[PDB]
């Protein structure tokens, strides 16, 4: 039960209790992700005008 | 309407629970996927506690306590009756007991064969048995038992094993004591006022550890390599009104004081000291569970605690009480619809 | 600002839809001038979601009104709010559809469709920010069933990222205007299987048995069936109208009830059904789950739902209705599907309908509704085996193998129900 | 002082942001409009509660927070709020069209409309810093905004502030309080997304603060707005080290030093005590001892599960009120012979406590009664996985039969990023496991 590093100010205290010792993508690769989703859907968009079309 | 699922289909005990519930005209079973239920019968291995307790609006109900199984495994009972201070190392109803991983795996091959020497020079009597969770050897050598664990591959115990103990007569034979206890969501202490004893048929033979019948009391041992099965008495099964006129008769004492009185010690001792582990008291979830206790009894009338199951079955004559008793106490107590046990 | 376009096709579509706007119109406190009296912010709030306003605190609904004959169109101009519509959305021809689908899809109809347009368009123009449509019409007839899937299919090619739901009365032998219904119904069910996101099944005979069964008419008529339709859409569309805890656009309401794109018809209901006894939380919650207060003629117990909504509107116990929807789950177990988790929601709205302290509304996606398919399928199919009937379509320009595809593609819609039914 | 931005991504998080700020004004005296009387700086000054507000040179102090919202009505309601005065209409950005619960259309579709204004109002308030620390991250997991606009604005963080710290404090999804059903679709996919960008997450379940609101506060169904004050309450405990004079969890650094030593296991979970009803006429107030034990009951985390059957990695106990250092020694002392407290083998069985001697400070008129001093256990603990599990087997549930999947199909994302989300979450489970539990 050791108590360490203890610190006060006016504010309050803190302090640390010891029981025991042990034993990313680029701004490239987000617009081509944001772009081939905008992409699919332009794809399933024309489809459906095709369909609307025929 | 209350609601129920099936989840362990082996079980004779809630096998039958689940038909009492229905028979009730109150209780619905349910598929065994469906999350909205009141009740559950788990199953025995990695039951999804996790996943209980989350359904809005349902109190839902479990027949397993998450945590028992530290009682109800060797290794595991063994470490904590040692690491428990409510139990201790020192503690008197429990064989002095060593957990041996197998070589080809913290231990205590050292610590066990430094009490197997102590005994051998002090002249006393050194037979112990090796046993985890057939797979059992009985033998007065070190030598012989750490070279069985070995040829294994998971944790095993070596215990003293009770080289006097009571013999019931006539037969000069061996048996051991099952005893039922329930405990319910609010952690009351339930002993089935019916206990068992499973005997041997066969001559106790001291002189003999190779042939694990006389010395081996289950019921399956029994019934497939003994030849006078049955015997003395059905199914090799002794009941307490029998056991408690022997008693009588034979050593002019009773069952209630020679032997039920440590059996109660012993088990509220066991399950007070996990109960800041496991109790469900202010959980989101509640459980219950039924333990089946196994005591061995020394020719001095001492008690000794072997092991704890966790998922017991019952005697086939007591199945329709002790069910009936699950639902009053463990189940009805939480959904009541529109005594047996003895409290701890 | 959540705008919702208003439109109305043919008969039963121009009736019922002139139903509705009188009941929504009362309970925003607009009267039949398009003038606010009302006693309550509240009536305001969202009354920009079905209304325009104009010069004067002017409220003008977002409503088209289309027929091929101007009869009905002159009972709604003469209705009791008849004047309560901006004259230039009254949009007819002369002709009529003769209770006949190619009519109204692709001959009669055809040369009315571009007019109709026009006007959607400049209702949308003045939107901020469009949800959605929703069109009133019968399946069974030949101006609202055939006229009004070619205007979804049409305002689909203009609008294709925009919600398009429907209120689709479907016909019954029982309460029938012609033997061709079936035929009718079922070239438009395919149309709405594919181009609309919720289709509200209200089928004609569970209403006829409603109102003698239950309400004690003996003789009902399509006014007294409207009633029930009337109501429905006011529950229905009560979380679009007024404030409560629902915030959600018509996409976030569909997103949450349609687990697959082609099962979107939704059983609805309705409670109570019409007394000065004001009924108790356990009622409306029972009767509402009550086949008998279902209005596709569908039983529920011969199904699975894959998503259930009901609205409770009127000063009550939110945990009392917790409670009791709860009740009626576990009596229910096994008809709801176990895939779904918490598939049931359930929201309140403080202000009751007109004359109820309380009601309730029900929105069932339950897999029976393929009942209502099988009925319609076997009746097309009596008369579709003999050709019968069928030189009023040709006629107009249709051959017999649009009929067979139609055919095909309500038992395959059937064939869907019955696969998600098993699992 | 080094300054924390704060974000409020969709409803959830704008409304729970606005009750922080609401309160953090109450706790450092500043008014409505802005004023701080006790700040003697004027239009300036390096104090710690300026972490979180500038200064402008009338006097006003703003904060620095950014709300975001793909539709207006919540964010209107902060405009017209009794503390518009305190915010300029720069920090309060909405779109017009939401994302219907529909992670896809908030990540994709409308994410990638709104992302670059969003990022150019941040900039705007990083600019205004001498030495920023890193954001602070509001949302819920269930909503389209909350779950898809947030994962993509973590990624975008990432790229423009590498060297910030980024913490989150998530809404994880509890069916009594939402009329939603694809929410642990959302939840799983913004996981996945946001795991390797966030640094530390704070998940409050709403199931656990509405139980607390019905239990210990009396409320027979509470709403958004009583949830939202008792979860601002567990915020301020948690963000205070930040904004007042102390040493313990001082910049946002620490707390992944303190309470996250395996990266990707960085969810500690948080208990608070007492909660207690202002509606009661007196209530007994609770000794140090109690409510630090009440710290381990399971009743009083922000998520319910057992930390009994795991294992701690780390465990910061944060007090406020009338504490002194020996009545905490007293109790955790006294708490380590009574509970179930197993730590890791590789990790130290102790406690990091902060102390700051302020009491909580409540919203007049709400329903949380003053006490004298009260404390916030921040634990990592493996018991957390359980909230995962939970998740992930709902998810499986639908994802079987692919239903509602064709709405993120339809917003152009792919089928592959359910299952490469999902078999990210099974890691996770398996990391939970390998790191808490014994075979
Ligand atoms: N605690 C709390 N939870 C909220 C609040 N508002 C919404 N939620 C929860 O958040 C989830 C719904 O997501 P929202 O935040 O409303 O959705 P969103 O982020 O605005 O995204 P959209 O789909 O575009 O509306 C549900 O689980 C709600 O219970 C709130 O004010 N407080
Ligand atoms: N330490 C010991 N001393 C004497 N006999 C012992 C012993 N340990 C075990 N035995 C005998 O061996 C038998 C089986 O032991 P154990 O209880 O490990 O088997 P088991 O786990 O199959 C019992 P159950 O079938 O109820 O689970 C017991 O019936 C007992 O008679
Ligand atoms: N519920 C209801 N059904 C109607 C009404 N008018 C017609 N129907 C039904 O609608 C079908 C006839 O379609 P109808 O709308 O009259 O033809 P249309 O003008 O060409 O669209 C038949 O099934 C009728 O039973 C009505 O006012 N209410
Ligand atoms: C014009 O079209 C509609 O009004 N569609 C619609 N209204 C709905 C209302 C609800 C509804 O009231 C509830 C949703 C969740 C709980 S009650 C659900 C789905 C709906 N679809
Ligand atoms: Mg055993
Ligand atoms: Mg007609
Ligand atoms: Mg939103």
């Amino acid at each position: 039960m050791e108590v360490i590093e203890l610190n006060k100010c006016t504010s309050g205290q803190s302090f640390e209790v010891i029981l025991k010792p042990p034993s990313d993508p680029s701004l490239e690769e987000i617009q081509k992700k944001l772009e081939a989703a905008e992409e699919r859907r332009k794809y399933q968009e024309a489809e459906l005008l095709k369909h609307l079309a025929e | 309407m209350y609601t129920f699922v099936v989840r362990d289909e082996n079980s004779s005990v809630y096998a039958e629970v689940s038909r009492l519930l229905l028979a009730t005209g109150q209780w619905k079973r349910l598929r065994k996927d469906n999350p909205r239920f009141n009740l559950m019968l788990g199953e025995r291995n990695r039951l999804p506690f996790g996943r209980l307790g989350h359904e809005p609006g349902l109190v839902q109900l479990v027949n397993y306590y998450r945590g028992a199984d530290k009682l109800c495994r060797k290794a595991s009972l063994v470490k904590l009756i040692k690491t428990s201070p409510e139990l201790s190392e020192s503690c008197t109803w429990f064989p002095e007991s060593y957990v041996i991983y197998p070589t080809n795996l913290t231990d205590e091959r050292e610590v066990f064969l430094a009490a197997y020497n102590r005994r051998r020079e002090g002249r006393e009597g050194n037979v112990w048995i090796a046993k985890s969770s057939e797979g059992i050897l009985i033998s007065s050598e070190a030598s012989e038992l750490l070279d069985f664990i070995d040829e294994q591959g998971q944790v095993h115990v070596i215990q003293k094993y009770l080289e006097k103990p009571l013999l019931l007569e006539p037969g000069h034979r061996k048996f051991d004591i099952r005893s039922w206890v329930l405990v319910d969501h609010l952690y009351n202490i339930y002993l089935y006022r019916e206990g068992v004893l499973r005997t041997s048929s066969e001559p106790y033979n001291s002189a003999n550890f190779q042939d694990k019948t006389c010395h081996l009391t289950n019921h399956c041992i029994q019934k497939e390599y003994s030849k006078n099965y049955g015997r003395y008495e059905e199914g090799n099964e002794m009941f307490f009104e029998e056991f408690n006129q022997y008693l009588m008769d034979a050593l002019n004492t009773t069952l209630e004081n020679s032997i039920l009185l440590q059996i109660k010690h012993i088990i509220r001792s066991c399950l007070m000291c996990i109960e800041p582990a496991i109790s469900t008291k202010h959980l989101h979830y509640q459980s219950f569970q039924l333990f089946g206790f196994d005591f061995m009894v020394d020719e001095e009338l001492k008690v000794w605690l072997i092991e704890v199951n966790g998922a017991p079955a019952c005697a086939q004559k007591l199945y329709a009480e002790l069910c009936q008793g699950i639902v009053d106490v463990a189940i009805s107590s939480v959904f009541p619809l529109a005594s047996i046990f003895i409290k701890l | 600002m959540r705008e919702i376009v208003h439109i109305q096709a043919g008969q039963c579509g121009n009736q019922i839809g002139a139903k509705f706007w009188e009941v929504i119109s009362d309970e925003h406190g607009i009267d039949p001038t398009g003038s606010y009296h009302g006693d309550s912010d509240l009536q305001l709030e969202r009354i920009n979601v079905y209304y325009n306003e104009a010069t004067g605190n002017k409220y003008v609904p977002r409503a088209i009104l289309v027929d091929l004959e101007p009869g009905t169109m002159d009972s709604v101009r003469s209705g009791p709010f008849g004047q309560i519509f901006r004259p230039d959305n009254f949009v007819f021809g002369q002709s009529g559809a003769g209770n006949n689908w190619a009519k109204g899809h692709y001959t009669e109809g055809a040369e009315l469709v571009d007019s109709v347009l026009d006007v959607v368009r400049k209702e949308s123009e003045s939107c901020d920010c469009l949800q959605g449509f929703q069109l009133t019409h019968s399946l069974g007839g030949g101006t609202g069933s055939g006229m009004g899937t070619l205007l979804i299919s049409k305002i689909r090619e203009e609008y294709p990222d925009r919600i398009m739901n429907t209120f689709s009365v479907m016909p019954s032998p029982k309460v029938s205007d012609t033997v061709v219904e079936p035929y009718n119904a079922t070239l438009s069910v395919h149309q709405l299987v594919e181009n609309t996101d919720e289709t509200y099944c209200i089928d004609n005979e569970a209403l006829y048995d409603i109102c003698f069964r239950t309400l004690k008419l003996t003789t009902p008529t399509y006014g007294d069936l409207n009633h029930l339709v009337s109501a429905t859409m006011s529950g229905v569309t009560t979380c679009l109208r007024f404030p409560g805890q629902l915030n959600a656009d018509l996409r976030k309401l569909a997103v949450n009830m349609v687990p697959f794109p082609r099962l979107h018809f939704f059983m609805p209901g309705f409670a109570p059904l019409t007394q000065y006894r004001a009924l108790t939380v356990p009622e409306l919650t029972q009767q509402m789950f009550d086949s008998k207060n279902m209005m596709a003629a569908c039983d529920p117990r011969h199904g699975r739902y894959l998503t259930v909504a009901a609205i409770f509107r009127g000063r009550m116990s939110m945990k009392e209705v917790d409670e009791q929807m709860l009740n009626v789950q576990n009596k229910n177990s096994s008809y709801f599907v176990e895939w779904i988790p918490n598939n049931v929601k359930t929201a309140v709205c403080d202000i009751p309908p007109r004359g109820l302290k309380m009601s309730a509304t029900f929105i069932g996606n339950s897999t029976a509704i393929q009942e209502l398919f099988k009925r319609i399928s076997e009746q097309f199919t009596a008369m579709f085996r003999r050709k019968a009937f069928l030189h009023w379509y040709t006629g107009e320009g249709m051959d017999e193998m649009e009929f067979t595809e139609a055919e095909s593609n309500m038992n395959d819609l059937v064939s869907e129900y019955q696969q998600y039914q098993d699992a | 002082m080094r300054e924390c931005i704060s974000i409020h991504v969709g409803q959830a998080g704008v409304q729970i942001g606005n009750a922080c700020w609401e309160l953090y004004c109450l706790e450092h005296g500043i008014q409505p409009d802005g004023q701080m009387p006790s700040d003697k700086t004027i239009g300036g000054g390096d104090d710690s509660f300026n972490t979180f507000f500038s200064e402008t040179g009338a006097g006003k102090h703003v904060p620095r927070a950014v709300f975001v919202d793909l539709e207006p009505t919540v964010i209107d309601e902060v405009r017209t709020g009794t503390y518009r005065q305190l915010f300029h209409p720069e920090q309060l950005i909405t779109g017009k069209e939401d994302a219907a619960n529909n992670y896809a259309r908030g990540h994709y579709t409308i994410g990638k409309e709104i992302i670059d204004l969003v990022l150019d109002r941040i900039r705007k308030l990083a600019d205004q810093c001498t030495g920023l620390q890193g954001f602070l991250v509001f949302h819920s997991f269930g909503g389209g905004t909350g779950s898809g606009f947030t994962s993509l604005l973590m990624e975008r963080l990432s790229v423009d502030y590498g060297k910030k710290s980024k913490l989150e404090f998530s809404i994880y999804p509890a069916p009594q309080v939402s009329t939603a059903v694809v929410e642990p679709y959302n939840s799983i996919l913004t996981t996945h997304t946001t795991l390797e960008h966030s640094d530390c997450a704070f998940m409050v379940d709403n199931e656990a603060i509405y139980d607390i609101c019905r239990r210990n506060l009396d409320i027979e169904r509470p709403t958004y707005t009583n949830l939202n004050r008792l979860i601002s309450q567990i915020v301020s405990s948690i963000t205070a080290s930040l904004r007042f004079d102390g040493a313990l969890n001082v910049d946002l650094t620490e707390f992944q030093t303190n309470l996250v030593p395996y990266p990707r296991i960085h969810f500690p979970l948080a208990t608070y005590a007492p909660v207690i009803s202002a509606e009661k006429a007196y209530h007994e107030q609770l000794s140090v001892a109690e409510i630090t034990n009440a710290c381990f009951e399971p009743a009083n985390q922000m998520v319910k599960c057992d930390p009994r059957h795991g294992k701690y990695m780390a465990c910061c106990l944060l007090y406020r009120g009338d504490v002194v250092p020996k009545d905490v020694n007293a109790a955790i002392a006294t708490i380590k012979t009574k509970r179930s407290i197993q730590f890791v083998d590789w990790c130290p069985t102790g406690f990091k406590v902060g102390i700051n001697y302020q009491p909580p400070t409540v919203v007049p008129g709400g329903d949380l009664a003053k006490v004298q001093r009260a404390v916030c256990m921040l634990s990592n603990t493996t018991a957390i996985a359980e909230a995962w599990a939970r998740l992930d087997h709902k998810f499986d549930l639908m994802y079987a039969k692919r239903a509602f999947v064709h709405w993120y199909v339809g917003e152009g994302m792919e089928e592959g990023e359910f299952s490469e989300a999902r078999e990210d979450m099974a890691a996770l489970e398996k990391d939970y496991e390998e790191v808490g539990v014994d075979s």
